[PDB]
Parts: structure tokens; C-alpha cells; sequence
RNA sequence: AUGUUGUAAAGCACUAAUGCGCUGCGUUAAACUUUGAAGAUGUCUUUUAAGUUGUUGCCAGUGGGCAUACUGUGGUAA
RNA sequence: UGGAGCACAAGGGCACAAGCCUGCUUGAGACUGUUCCUAUUGCGGGACUGUUUGGGGGAAACCCUGGCCUAGAGAUCCCA
RNA sequence: AGUUGCGGCCAUAUCCACGGAAAAGCACCGGAACUCGUCAGAUCUCCGAAGUUAAGCCUGUGCGAGCCUGGGUAGUACUGAGAAGGGAGACCACUCGGGAAUACCGGGUGCUGCAACUU
């Protein structure tokens, strides 16, 4: 209700039950590059370099790397339009985003067989996905799997 | 409070990391050690891990990745026995020779041994410079783990030997044997400790006056044929063989797979069911 | 409500409508059923006379 | 099984010259002359009026000795008690102790400038391999097959002095 | 495809409460949480469906609101 | 396993520590730029870089521009 | 097939009781002239190799406490989208959708990386 920087964060900035302690070592060995997608995710045990609570749980795109830090760009809504924001966050509140895993292994195999198709000459680009359709057909059999005879079954009470 | 033997004590317990519960890693020291710039993208840091066990001195050069460290070069104090030394590892002259052998053995793999010749063994504090026209000498940082940093410890003797070999490791002249509190440095007390001017002097002292103590303190020294006067020449003869061929002797024996006879097998599932039911029936 | 099979994940394999009898004749019938009240669910038995099984259910609802 | 012998780990002696000042240095010269090492002083954690102590001053002095030096100090103090101890002075984990009433029974001659002080003796036994819980790297826990117990410590006492267990 | 959340309900693992029997039975929570929805909210792919905007100039009125379906807070209530 | 402490309100955080003892010190240095709360906007309070004929601690990796984090804040005109 | 050095994920790995262990290792272990540090060579620092697998480390066992994963509880509680339904109200019902949680029962009890060494 007052408006200090860490306003109203009793549950948002907390550890999660037998997951206390400082950042582990593999969190310092990741390699970040310009153009990556990243998730912001605050660790409340590290005091330095952390962003404002608005950005906890948002995904952004890297445009610069410092000796201890990153610069991230992303969108914020303010009543009627969007605006670009530039956040400075330390490497301990960030992790790689898996948000493009589906789309990358699909575009990879497409160019794979494209090279394996030009090797044979016969090629074709269009490989759009399709939504799931109506339903195919069924051939249910009763040689085994006898029916079970269900119904309305009068009502009972116990106290 | 809930006390140690109760149910609520275990439901609420959080375990520490496995290398800390064993007492082998200090994790604040490890994080300050492997930190580097997110900018660099040139190559990963190299540390020189020096650990002294109950019977030997180990040296190895490591780099940190996301699923475990990797060893680039390795040297041991038990390899010194093919250069003439068998009279006592884990002493100050063995740590020096183990670090000296890993510096030469690392420069060879990079083809920088014709460059960066071995410095004179008995010089002063001489952190090495980079010669113009060719590659920088590889840079390495010292990592002593949970051993205390005291003036005159064996772990800073392995640091001194890797500098004389031609590596680029930073340090100051403290923690050596000639260092004076004012800030001066006498470079002959460190030469008298690299060679056995400490050991030979002690054997001669307690042999003349009490050979009953001399026979237990230096038992294996006598039965191996080491007499005190020739000690500072056996080391001097080993520091010139290392500087001429420091390479693995290349033996590649085959597998010890017959040792599978020594594991105790687990009861499967039904030897336990029979073991339970029989114990209830006759009860 | 007995198994946990819902309509969005189910299949209808067959649906047949039984036709009325051709010859008409009065007989006696008995109808088991449950019904919902302002405050619960109840059981009842209720005999009657009709000319078919579906005419007998129309007559019990009418009463 | 030479790795299972019991022995004296550490011996503790201390005197409580209650209020610090001049009475301390009389005691501080007793422990030095009796054993041979400079003793250590102790402070009071809180202030109490019923006893008459503040929250920062000296109350007592103590000293810890080991080796074969402590084995013969333990022999002289036991003879003052006729080589006999109450049975209820031994604890669960191989410890026992007793108090000497008057300073001048063990040794050091009168010198009426000092006075007569009381002592307090405490003894700790152990087998080899106790280092695994005191060291720095790979600190651990001892294990029950080691770990001197009460009755293991009683029968150690009737073999080195031929004592007698009262009650 | 891949992230974020601590409400309803429920519960006693922490904080604060509550009756008995001498291990069980009984009762609680806006400023309690071991759990935990329905719903919301980020990013990638039209190389998914269905459909068919960008930049800038000169300017007005308005800044006492009210009702209702569902949903809270204060109040015996309106 | 923290059931204690950590100047002060409450919340969050912390065990070879951020708590206790102890050594040395004046980074509570001089300048310069990007960004967050935060907008149509001043002041203020934080975060992160660079440049130094620059310090302190440490064998070294490494850390340090006040206080473990969220409060302790003052235009135009005039004077020193 | 394992152990040791340095690790990643951080209980299927923790805690309590008993047992096993070929070769190496890892240890415990004998000392104090030098280095270094104490009330104390207990810890820390230096120099060793007589003795021992007793402990630590590693492996087995237990209708073991915990933890991990399933079933039941249950299409229950709660709930998104609707309609001039019932009721004095408190609130209950209907149509198309989504869907939990103790008590109780079953099964599991670390997985992996780089290097050196062992018949």
C-alpha cells in the first residue's frame, strides 16, 4: 500500500520449502550471446543486481553482455499502448529459455531433407502443420470384450 | 523444538550438497575461484590443484564445465622414482619436483618448450615475462583447497617449482623461507630447503649422540642405502633429467574385469518375502 | 459417475430405437425409478396398466 | 587389537578464586608451580548480586595437560583419597572427576603468603582413532565399537591403581 | 511446445489457539501453510487454424455520475 | 536445520555465514556515462559500465564508491 | 569390475541399529632439531614408516523412521460459461465444460562426467 521499491512482496520473493541457500555453481558456467531468449526469475538470497517485481516471470531477448551482467529488452503495457523497456540483471536471476525447442527441431529437419532432396533433385518446401481433424473410422469387435450392462442403479445412504 | 530422534525432525530437514557433507569442498571458495567474465568467450580458466595425501603429492590442471571438471595434465610424486628419487615423498623437495615436472610436461603438449627454457633452479622471486614474437606462456592460478596458508608450507613449494618450469602463475615472495618481516628476502634459505640441507643436517645430528633414536626415525632411509652426505646431489641429478624428457612412459595394460567376484548381491524380491513370513510363523 | 468416462473422450458405437407393438392389448406393468425433490433423491415402485412399455411410462408421469 | 587400549586423553584442573583482584594471582602461581604451565583466566557471563559478580571480570583459572605428565599428576592426587572413589562419579561416556579440598596435600610447601586453595580434577579416557571427529578435512563420527563406556572405565581404574569402588 | 502464480477448497509440516484419555479420540485461523485447483498471465512457430493496417498536421467537449448480474469491505440494518 | 543473533517497525534473507572472536585499513577516492521505480514530468532513492602517470584487504583467484535488502527525503530567485 | 583426486544434479543420496571386505588406495598411526601455532604438538605446521584393519571411507541386512513415485479417498469438495427455475431468507437445484486434499494400501532406496591406479 505504501510505495517503496520492494512493496508487497511477502509471498512472491520467498524460497520454496527445502530449497534454501545460495546459487549453485552451474549457474555461473552458462554462456550467453546476443539474440538469446531468457527468463527472469529472482533468487531472494542474492541481494545485488536484482530487477523490479514487475519482471519476475517474463521472457526477454539479450542485446548486450557485460563482465558480470546482461541487458534485456522486452515489452510493457501502459493503459492503451505498449512500450519497450531495458532491464539490467545479474547472471544469478536468469536462466536459458526452452521456449523455442519445438520450433527449432522442426525447422532443422526441414532443411535436413531439403539437402537430402537436392542430392536427388526432387524437393519440395511446403510442410505446414495441420490441426487435428474430425475422426477416422473404427472396427470394434466383440469376439472377446463382452459388454457390461450399465444403468441407473437406485440410491443408497449410510450414516 | 523437535529433537533429533523424532518424526517431525526428519520431515523438516534439508540436506547440504554431497561434497560438503563429505567434508571435501568449500563452496564459497569454489565460487570465487571459477568466476570469470561473461564477455570473454576466448577460453576457460585453468587452475593448478595441489593436494597432499598420506603418502604422495598430487598435481593436476583442471577446467570447469557444466557436468564436471576435466583434467588436462597430471603429475604425481610416485613418478619421481624413475628419476632416482625413492627416499621419501610428501616432503618439501618432493613437492618442488612434482610441480617442476608438471610445468615441463604441460609446455611440451603446447610446443612451447624450445621457447621458455627452464630458469636457473636457485634464483630469486622471478615471476616470468612473455617473450615478444610468440605466444604467451599459459596462465594458471593456485588452488590449495582446505589446507591452511602458512609461511613455509609444502603447498607453496609446488607453486615455486611450476614457476621455474616456465608457467605464468602470479604470487608474492611471502610464504617462502627467506622472507623477512620488513619486506626483504634472502634467497639462500630457500635454496637450502629445496635440497636436503635440512634432512642431511638432522640425520648427522641424532646419529652422533643417540643411534637408538636414529634407527626408528630414519629406518627406511638406512635400509635403502641413503647416507646423509650425498642427499643434495641426488636431487641435483634429478632436476636435469626432468628438464630433458618429462613424458609418460606409455604402458596400456588391459582390463581387470574378473574382479566382479567380490560384490555382495542383493536379495531379489522373493528371498525377502520368504525371509519375512518364516520369521512371523515361528514367532 | 460410476467409471470416470466423459463425453468429450468417449465413443458411441451403436444406437437403436425399439418400435412400438403392432397388436394392442392391456396388461400389467411395474416401473422402478428414482426422482429428485426440493431436498434430495428418493426411490419408488408404482404399478399400472398400459398397452406397451412406453405407454406405461407416459401414464406414470401423468400421475 | 593394540588399537583398543584406553588411555588418558586430557586432564583438567581449575580453581575458583571467586572475586578477581589480589586472590587470583595467588592461585595463578599455584597451578603454574604444580604443573609447570601458565594458566588461563575466565570471565563471568552475567552479573549476579546474590553471589557478588559483575558481567566482565575474572572468577577462575584453569589449565589442560596431557601426555605422560598428566599420568603422574593423577597418581599423586588419588593417594590423597586413599585410592578410592565413589561409584556414582563415572558418567555415560567414560569421564570422571573429583575435588581436592586443601591445596597443601599434593606437594607445594606452605608459604603463608599464598593461602590454601581447593582444586578440581577431571579426566577423559579414549582409544586411538579419536582424531576422525576433531580434524579439519573429512570430519566424521567415531563409531560404537570404539567409544569407552562407564563400566569400561571402571575396570580401567582397578587395573592401574588397584582402587576400590565405594557404593 | 515451454515458463510464472499461492487464492477457493483442504490441512496441521511451521507461528498462534483448543477439550478429554494416559498411544488415541475432539475442535480452529484476514495479518498460519506440508499441499493446491477452476481461472488468469509471458515467449517461440502462420515453416499452425480462422479472419483481413503505417506515419504525421490543426483542434473541440469532458474531469458531480447512476443501475444491475456475479463478487468483496464497514455497519443491527437501510 | 537454527528452534539464536544481525542499531530501529514489520516482512523477506542467511551455518566452514550475513551470526561470534580477531588482524590490517579509510572505497564513506577523483571523474564519466547507460538504465529501473516511472510516467505526458522535476526532485529523490537504487542498479550497472568506462576512463584513471589513483587506494585498501588477500599467497592468489577475487571483492570494495558506506550500513544484509525494502524508510530516514527539498525547486525558481538570493548568499557562502 | 571397483577405489582414489577434482566434480555436475543436490535425501531413491538423509538418520538409527547390526554385519562384510581379495589387490591397491584412503586412513588411523611413531615423533618435535628446523618452519609455524597453542593454557595444552589435542587442532594447525614441519620430519617420518614400527604397528593395525579396531574406527573413518566403501558394500550388505531390516514386514526399520524419513524421502521419492503410484492406487484409494472421488467424478467427491471447489469452480469457468449460461437460462424471467425453486425459496420469507440463509441458500438450494438444472444445461455445456474443467477438477483437488490428509488419515489407509502397494512398490522403490542415488544416477552420471574427466583423469590416475589395482589380478
Amino acid at each position: 500500500r505504501s510505495k517503496g521499491y520492494r512493496r508487497g512482496t511477502r509471498y512472491l520473493f520467498s524460497q520454496d520449502h527445502r530449497k534454501h541457500g545460495v546459487a549453485h555453481v552451474s549457474k555461473y558456467l552458462e554462456k550467453y550471446e546476443i539474440g538469446d531468449m531468457v527468463d527472469i526469475l529472482v533468487n531472494p538470497a542474492m541481494m545485488k543486481g536484482m530487477p523490479h517485481k514487475y519482471y519476475h516471470g517474463r521472457t526477454g531477448r539479450v542485446y548486450d553482455v557485460k563482465p558480470r551482467s546482461l541487458n534485456v529488452a522486452l515489452y510493457k503495457r501502459v493503459r492503451g499502448k505498449y512500450v519497450i523497456k531495458k532491464i539490467i540483471v545479474r547472471i544469478e536471476h536468469v536462466r536459458k529459455s526452452r521456449c523455442s525447442e519445438e520450433s527449432q527441431k522442426r525447422i532443422l529437419m526441414a532443411a535436413e531433407m531439403a539437402r537430402d532432396a537436392e542430392s536427388r533433385g526432387v524437393v519440395l518446401a511446403p510442410s505446414k502443420r495441420k490441426i487435428e481433424g474430425p475422426r477416422k473410422a473404427v472396427e470394434v469387435s466383440l469376439d472377446n470384450n463382452q459388454p457390461i450392462e450399465v444403468g441407473y442403479e437406485p440410491h443408497v445412504v449410510i450414516f | 523444538s523437535n529433537a533429533k530422534g523424532t518424526r517431525n525432525y526428519h520431515k523438516n530437514f534439508q540436506v547440504k550438497r554431497r561434497r560438503r557433507r563429505e567434508g571435501k569442498t568449500d563452496y564459497k571458495h569454489r565460487t570465487n575461484m571459477i568466476r570469470q567474465d561473461s564477455n570473454s568467450c576466448g577460453s576457460v580458466k585453468h587452475r593448478l590443484v595441489v593436494r597432499i595425501t598420506g603418502s604422495r603429492v598430487i598435481c593436476q590442471i583442471v577446467a570447469a564445465y557444466m557436468d564436471g571438471d576435466r583434467v588436462m595434465v597430471y603429475a604425481d610424486s610416485r613418478e619421481l622414482e624413475r628419476y632416482g628419487i625413492n627416499f621419501g615423498a610428501t616432503n618439501y623437495s618432493a613437492a618442488y619436483a612434482t610441480g617442476f615436472l608438471i610445468g615441463r610436461r604441460a609446455l611440451t603438449a603446447m610446443s612451447l618448450d624450445e621457447v621458455y627454457r627452464p630458469k636457473e633452479i636457485d634464483g630469486t622471486y622471478s615471476v616470468t615475462k612473455d617473450i615478444d614474437g610468440e605466444k604467451k606462456a599459459p596462465r594458471v592460478f593456485l588452488d590449495i583447497g582446505l589446507a591452511r596458508s602458512t609461511r613455509g608450507a609444502r603447498v607453496f613449494g609446488a607453486l615455486k617449482g611450476a614457476s621455474d618450469a616456465g608457467l605464468n602463475v602470479p604470487h608474492s615472495a611471502a610464504k617462502f623461507y627467506g622472507h623477512k618481516p620488513d619486506g626483504s628476502f634472502d634467497a639462500k634459505e630457500l635454496h637450502d630447503r629445496i635440497f636436503g640441507y635440512n634432512i642431511s643436517e638432522y640425520m648427522k645430528q641424532l646419529r652422533d649422540g643417540d643411534p637408538e633414536k636414529y634407527k626408528t626415525q630414519f629406518s627406511s632411509y638406512i635400509k635403502k642405502g641413503i647416507d646423509p652426505e650425498e642427499i643434495p646431489r641426488i636431487y641435483k641429478s634429478a632436476f636435469d633429467k626432468i628438464a630433458e624428457d618429462p613424458t609418460r612412459k606409455k604402458k596400456e595394460t588391459k582390463d581387470y574385469s574378473g574382479f566382479k567376484k567380490y560384490k555382495q548381491a542383493r536379495l531379489t524380491y522373493e528371498e525377502r518375502a520368504k525371509r519375512v513370513q518364516a520369521k512371523l510363523s515361528a514367532a | 459417475k460410476k467409471y470416470k468416462i466423459k463425453a468429450t473422450k468417449g465413443l458411441i458405437i451403436d444406437c437403436k430405437e425399439i418400435p412400438e407393438p403392432s397388436f394392442k392389448e392391456v396388461q400389467n406393468y411395474g416401473i422402478r425409478f428414482v426422482y429428485r425433490s426440493r431436498s434430495g433423491v428418493h426411490n419408488a415402485y408404482k404399478e399400472c396398466r398400459a398397452i406397451s412399455k412406453c405407454w406405461a411410462i407416459d401414464h406414470v408421469l401423468r400421475e | 587389537n593394540p588399537m583398543r587400549e584406553i588411555s588418558i586423553k586430557k586432564l583438567s584442573i581449575h580453581i575458583c578464586a571467586r572475586e578477581s583482584g589480589a586472590k587470583l594471582d595467588r592461585a595463578a602461581k599455584v597451578l603454574e608451580q604444580l604443573t609447570g604451565q601458565k594458566p588461563v583466566t575466565s570471565k563471568a557471563r552475567m552479573t549476579i548480586r546474590n553471589f557478588g559478580i559483575r558481567r566482565n571480570e575474572k572468577i577462575a583459572v584453569h589449565v589442560n595437560v596431557s601426555g605422560k605428565k598428566a599420568y603422574e599428576l593423577l597418581n599423586t592426587a588419588l593417594r590423597v583419597k586413599e585410592y578410592e572413589l565413589k561409584e556414582s562419579c563415572f558418567s555415560n561416556n567414560g569421564c570422571f572427576g573429583f575435588g581436592i579440598e586443601e591445596h597443601i596435600d599434593l606437594g607445594l610447601k606452605y608459604d603463608p603468603n599464598i593461602g590454601i586453595f581447593g582444586m578440581d580434577f577431571f579426566v577423559i579416557l579414549a582409544r586411538p582413532g579419536d582424531r576422525v571427529s576433531k580434524r579439519k578435512r573429512c570430519k566424521s563420527r567415531v563409531g560404537n565399537k570404539q567409544r569407552v563406556y562407564a563400566e569400561d572405565a571402571k575396570k580401567w581404574f582397578v587395573e592401574n591403581f588397584e582402587g576400590v569402588l565405594v557404593e
